[PDB]
Order: structure tokens, then sequence, then C-alpha cells
RNA sequence: GUUACAGACUUAAGCAGUGGAGCAUGUUAUUUAAUUCGAUAAUCCACGACUAACCUUACCAUAUUUUGAAUAUUAUAAUAAUUAUAAUUAUUAUAUUACAGGCGUUACAUUGUUGUCUUUAGUUCGUGCUGCAAAGUUUUAGAUUAAGUUCAUAAACGAACAAAACUCCAUAUAUAUAAUUUUAAUUAUAUAUAAUUUUAUAUUAUUUAAUAUAAAGAAAGGAAUUAAGACAAAUCAUAAUGAUCCUUAUAAUAUGGGUAAUAGACGUGCUAUAAUAAAAUGAUAAUAAAAUUAUAUAAAAUAUAUUUAAUUAUAUUUAAUUAAUAAUAUAAAACAUUUUAAUUUUUAAUAUAUUUUUUUAUUAUAAAUAUGAAUUAUAAUCUGAAAUUCGAUUAUAUGAAAAAAGAAUUGCUAGUAAUACGUAAAUUAGUAUGUUACGGUGAAUAUUCUAACUGUUUCGCACUAAUCACUCAUCACGCGUUGAA
């Protein structure tokens, strides 16, 4: 899909941005699970229009 | 404590033995002042490493004791 | 902080019907099980 | 002794635990404890007006206190990790460890300084 | 004050542990159900924390 | 170790500096019992470290701990809470093993994060089309923009991560609220609206685009955001984890010492080398902003340094306020009078006079100061339990070097640089020449030539873990085969 929103892009609502750095719509978020070799870790990032 | 009202700095210490029977003091204070009420008794200051053997003149009388045990060794050049 | 705050130990005494796992607990238990195995074990402690 | 490091049993913090944290937590507890007698003892030795041997007897006894009730030994450590450099008061925390916080939303309000 | 709303949130914090600790259940050592949780939202009024 | 264009603090102007001096601080080297460990081309060097007396610390000397910080297993015993003298539980104690623990080693095992290329303009997917195909087109013939943003053209048409925009600060306007004693309404703060400005006349080049002029507007900035890839760039010392090693020791506690050692060297700063510049003074207290004060901010006033008093520094003692209310805190440069050696370019004795805080005459007044503040001596004070190694003030003395700095080199185009302009906080019990922030006053200059380094491009390419690439021959070591003899 797309990261950025149209809602904001021609229209009287304006985009507003969480901790003054993460995008409203967007939310980002990691999980570091312990393997047999090592440390690894899985980021995901959704955009809900 | 250094200002005049309040001091001296004052440590406990094996005195009255050292005064009756020369038994050297082994001191790791090293922030004790020195007093009138031991000059002549011998003491052993530290040094960070050795225990260092000094009799306490009455020119010492204002000084630390850890100001007569220099604790670094004294600096040279290898000149290679 | 606050020393008495809830402990993983506590979650068995509060709610035993509820079979917990601590799950950090059980991998460390199951590295020490690994190296027992491949001769990494730790050695016997000396006593004295 | 052999069941305890220091001479009084204390609690563990809750959290992050650490060797450097445990000498901290104990000594500030020590602190705690004897603050009051400290104070008192520190009143008596700076006295222009008391008997001059007692003051003597509570300088003594001042100087043959413990490493455990020194205010001045006391360190703020980071509370997450167990850190002792730049550690902010306001959320007692290293400075990455802090950061790290910060833009995850753990601190509520602490948000980029943008102006 | 700060001292107070700073030991609140270390609280908060130490409950979230606690909370992701309690998510992951066993059945007799035959299925061990992770139930996975969001990082918690701790709201504090004046009367009640939620 | 290649073409070609375009770009900017790249260069050029310009302003102030570094490079010389002394000090501060980091680094190196060497020293040391230990000088803990890391960072060490751009992309290290007031960096990790927003404060090394003890502690922090990890290092060293000497002491002393050995299931220790955890979790679980197995037992004896003791205390407290609850119930209606017994029991249930919770804990503690003594042990008991698995272990715990490790700033030990490897960021050339990792995570996360960060630096540089980079606010640079790049980095790709559906459908269609081209090529037997890998692939190509799209993603560019032009041009332009800050720009893969856009119009011209094109087998393309759309679509994503970047760019831009939304965002924050600041600005202008409107509305709301504040009984205008928490007042600053000249304000603060929520909610809007506002511009990546618009319009028209002309003059050049081809309906548009740059210049100029005009009329309409408060309309002009800064911050955050720094893609993909790469550099086996930095970090195992924020933290965590893989492997590996230590387990009476490479784990744990105390007392002291060290991290502050000093030949030479290297960065960053600070203070200087005096008159387009330094010092005294300036109470109807000339003019700010931003931020801190329950691990506090400390006002007024008294006392001492100090015959008046003010200033500055301490002590005495806490008024007020945990804050639009009180305090930190009468901002400082500015501007004004006075003084100022080098300077016989002045002074003081006489006269002198329509230059009188002054003039003229005649006499005598003969390379570091009345610059600078290093270095040291003594006395006090501050913090702290403790100031010797090793902290910060004040006083009385001490008064080095340094005469605007070689080759070379750093930052900066505007509220910027500059400032012998000050102010605040973070880290502290205590110490900023550092850091992060605030206002004050406020400039000079300007693009064409060449080095570099980013885009994209030309040509080349035997490289594809992609130039730390690939790769050629002798010589040296073994085991065959076939010649000569
Ligand atoms: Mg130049
Ligand atoms: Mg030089
Ligand atoms: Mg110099
Ligand atoms: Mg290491
Ligand atoms: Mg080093
Ligand atoms: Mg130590
Ligand atoms: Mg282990
Ligand atoms: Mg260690
Ligand atoms: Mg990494
Ligand atoms: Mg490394
Ligand atoms: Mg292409
Ligand atoms: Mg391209
Ligand atoms: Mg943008
Ligand atoms: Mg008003
Ligand atoms: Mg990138
Ligand atoms: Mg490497
Ligand atoms: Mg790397
Ligand atoms: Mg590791
Ligand atoms: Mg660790
Ligand atoms: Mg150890
Ligand atoms: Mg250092
Ligand atoms: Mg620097
Ligand atoms: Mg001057
Ligand atoms: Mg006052
Ligand atoms: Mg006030
Ligand atoms: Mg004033
Ligand atoms: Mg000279
Ligand atoms: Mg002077
Ligand atoms: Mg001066
Ligand atoms: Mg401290
Ligand atoms: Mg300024
Ligand atoms: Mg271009």
């Amino acid at each position: 899909g797309t990261f950025n929103n149209k809602k904001y892009l021609w229209s009287n609502i304006n985009n507003n941005y969480k901790l003054n750095y993460i995008p409203s719509n967007h939310n980002l978020y990691n999980n570091s699970n312990i393997n047999k070799n090592g440390k690894y870790n899985i980021k995901v990032k959704l955009n809900f229009i | 404590s250094r200002s005049v009202w309040k001091g001296p700095n004052i440590v406990p210490l094996p005195i009255r033995e050292a005064m009756t029977k020369g038994t050297p003091i082994r001191t790791n204070a090293r922030a004790a002042t020195i007093l009138p009420q031991f000059v002549g008794l011998k003491f052993q200051i530290h040094n960070g490493k050795e225990y260092v053997p000094i009799e306490i003149s009455e020119d010492m009388v204002g000084h630390k004791l850890g100001e007569f045990a220099p604790t670094r060794k004294r600096f040279s050049y290898t000149q290679t | 902080g606050n020393p008495d705050i809830l402990k993983f130990r506590h979650l068995k005494t509060l709610y035993p019907d509820i079979e917990f796992v601590d799950l950090e607990e059980q991998y460390r238990l199951s590295m020490v099980e690994a190296k027992k195995r491949r001769g990494k074990g730790a050695p016997k402690k000396m006593k004295k | 002794m052999g069941n305890f490091r220091f001479p009084i049993k204390t609690k563990l913090p809750p959290g992050f635990i650490n060797a450097r944290i445990l000498r901290d937590n104990f000594k500030r507890q020590q602190f705690k404890e004897n603050e009051i007698l400290v104070k008192s003892l520190k009143f008596i030795a700076r006295n222009m007006n008391l008997p001059t041997k007692l003051r003597l007897e509570a300088q003594l006894k001042l100087n043959a206190l413990p490493n455990y009730m020194r205010s001045t030994q006391i360190k703020n450590r980071c509370v997450d990790s167990g850190h002792a450099r730049f550690v902010l008061s306001d959320f007692r925390l290293c400075r990455y460890q802090f950061r790290e916080n910060a833009l995850k939303g753990n601190l509520p309000g602490v948000k980029k300084g943008i102006w | 004050n700060k001292n107070m709303e700073i030991m609140n949130t270390m609280n908060d914090k130490l409950i979230n542990k606690l909370l992701y600790k309690m998510m992951t259940l066993k059945l007799n050592n035959m299925n061990i159900n992770k139930i996975i949780m969001s990082k918690t939202i701790n709201q504090h009024s004046l009367n009640k924390l939620n």
C-alpha cells in the first residue's frame, strides 16, 4: 500500500505529529525475540488512511 | 576541616601506646593534621602501595600526613 | 522504586489455578540445559 | 559476610538490578536511616558555644561513621539501565535511555524539541 | 510534585512487565497459548488510575 | 590515476579568527604499582563524560566475602497475620544443588541507535509495448527547478519510499477568556483565517518567461524531517543477546592511591599583547528575553575585610514563593564625565589673558607600563565526615611570556558574522575557560578563472564477495608424465 495520507493533502483537516515526530495516522513498533543464533527484531509500520 | 574555626582535622590513632613504647603508627589516613601532641612519634604513612616511615619533626606541625608520602614516582623519559 | 512490587513468584501465591509461564526464566533454564549437554556447564563451586 | 554483601539486609529495588545500583541503593537507605543522627553530630562539632571536649568527641564519631552513612557518597544512577553519566533528575534515566523512552512515549509528555 | 510523578511512571512501567509475564499461560504442559498484548496505557485521573 | 555540465560557504571578495605567547581542556607519546576502557582521515581529539576529592570506577596496593542480587528443588525450626488453645497461609532463619555474577573477548556473530555520502535526489511495481532472451521502455530527445517538482517530446498509462506539502517556532488579523490586585491587556492561550503571494503596464526573447515599473497586502525567516544503498564506519562501557572464556575468582565488600603523572608533539578553546580602547563612577536605579526554585530559590537588614558609605567577598538570619503572585536578578554593552604609560604630545614655579576644566612666554621636568596576569609566598573563607596527592573564593604581596603572530589554515551572506554585550539551566554537597539555551547592539562584502567533492552523464571495462576486484612469471615444497643422454 502507501504511507502518505490524501485526506490531509486536499482539505481543511491537517496532519499532526505524535511526540512531534510521528505522523498521526502512522503507528510504528518493534519487538526483539532472542534466537539460537542470537538477537533479532521485527519492525512493523501501518498507515491507517 | 581547613577553616581555622572548626579545625583541626582530627583522626583516631594508636598514639598513647606509641608514646609509651616506640611502636610506629601505621596510618592510612593521609588527611589527618599533624598535632603538637605527636612530634617525635614514628609514623608509617600509606602511599597507595607501601607504608612510608617518617619521624615527625616540629616543622611538620601544621601539615597533613599525606603531604609527606609522595604517591607517584618521579617522572622520566626513555630517550629512544 | 517501591521494593514491594508484584513479581512472577507471587504473576503462584495469589492465583494458583492459572499455570503461568515466565518466558525469560524458561529461556535461561533452556540455555543452562544446553550448556550442560555440550560440556560448557558451570564448574562445581568450591566450599572449603 | 557470606549471606549478604553489606552489613544490613536491605531489599532489592524493582526492575533493573545491577551491582553498582545495589551498592548505591543500600547506601541511600543507610543515609535515610541515619540522617538526623549525622546532622546532630555535625551540629555538636561546629559549635563555638558548646564545651570543646564534647565537640571533639562528636567530630571523632563523625569521622568513624561508615562509608554508607555519607550523603556525599550517593550518586544518581539511571533507573532503567545502571549508568551514572548524564543522569537527568526529572526522569531518573541516563541520556541515551531517556531519549529511547521519550521517543517511545514512556515519559507521557516529553516530545521532540522542534521550536 | 514531580518526584511523585516519576515514582508513578516507574510503577506503571513495572506493572507493564508484570502484565506481559502474566499474558502467557500453560495447560498441563500440553498447550502454551501465548496471548499477545499491546503496551499498556495508564490513565491517571485525580480519583483513579485506569 | 575518465568526458562533460550544473551545484555551495566550494572558491573569490569581505569580517573575525587559528598557526607565535601564557593558561584551560582533550589526544599522543613516554612514565607508573595503577596512570581504567573505548573514540583516533574526511565521518577522533571540552568525543563517549551535562561536573573523577570519597564515592562515581571500571584501574592499582592491602585486607576480607564464597549460592553470593535471582529463580527453582528438598528439608528442619521460629515469628506474625487471619479464624473458631488448634489450624491455614505468609515470611524469616540454617543448609541444599542447578546456578547467580562477570565494564572479560569478539559491533569482522548480533540488536537497537548513530556518523558520513544526505534535505542530497535519488530508490522501485502493476498493466501495456520492444527484444529469441537476461533485460529495456516507463525512470527522457528538450528545457527548467532547490528538486525524479514541473511543461515541450516520446510505447506508453497509472501507482509507492524519498522531494514538496501537511508539522513546530515566529508573524499579521479575527473570536473567545482574564471581575485589569497572580496584570504584563504594550500581555497569555485555545480556536480559526492568511501566501509555495496576487494583479496590471512596458521591454527582450519565443500563448508564455525573465527583467523593470506600478498598487494590493503584516507578509520576511528559522526548526524538525537527512531515502535506498554503501563505508564489515562507531558502539558488546546505555542496555540486551549469540558463541567463547573465569567460577575461593576474570564474581563481591572496605581502606588508601590512580584516572590530575610530564621530554617532545598534535588538536580544540580562554586570556592577552593599550587610546577607531582599557579602567573609576552613574539610586526619583536607561533599556531585555528565556528559564529555575519541596533532594529548594534565599530578599531585606546587621557584622567583619574597610572610618565614613557604596562597591565586591564572606559570616549572621530566613522575609516571601513552592510561583503569571516571592526569590534567583537594580541586565550588560550603550550613552556621559574622569583617567590613561609609551609621549618635554605632560607636569609645576612664575608671570601672561577676550581659548581660564584653558592659552602664551621662560625655567625645571632624562623597547613591557599606571599594558598583561602566568608563576609563587602568607593569611583567611566556602562545600563536605574528609580539600596531602586533588576542589572553589577573598585579601596582602609576587608581576613570566606576550610588541597582533611563518608556511599554511577555520567559521560566517543578515537579525547572519562580529561583539573587552550580558543573562539563564543541565550536571553538583562543591567547582565551567565546556555544554545547551536566551535576548541586546549590529556590519562588510558577491561569479568569474582553477583545485577538490557530490548529482547525472561520455568513453572504456578480461572486474560480478564487483579494484581490499581480477591477475602474470621466476624461485621454493611434494607427486606424476614425456624428451635429451
Ligand atoms: Mg575564501
Ligand atoms: Mg608552536
Ligand atoms: Mg599558542
Ligand atoms: Mg572492551
Ligand atoms: Mg584511552
Ligand atoms: Mg576506589
Ligand atoms: Mg552466564
Ligand atoms: Mg568488575
Ligand atoms: Mg550495529
Ligand atoms: Mg570497537
Ligand atoms: Mg533505468
Ligand atoms: Mg536514474
Ligand atoms: Mg518535506
Ligand atoms: Mg495591563
Ligand atoms: Mg540512507
Ligand atoms: Mg569493523
Ligand atoms: Mg560495522
Ligand atoms: Mg556480549
Ligand atoms: Mg552488561
Ligand atoms: Mg571481583
Ligand atoms: Mg580524561
Ligand atoms: Mg568539538
Ligand atoms: Mg587595554
Ligand atoms: Mg541582601
Ligand atoms: Mg517576582
Ligand atoms: Mg543598573
Ligand atoms: Mg617581552
Ligand atoms: Mg593589571
Ligand atoms: Mg584586565
Ligand atoms: Mg557527586
Ligand atoms: Mg546573540
Ligand atoms: Mg539535476
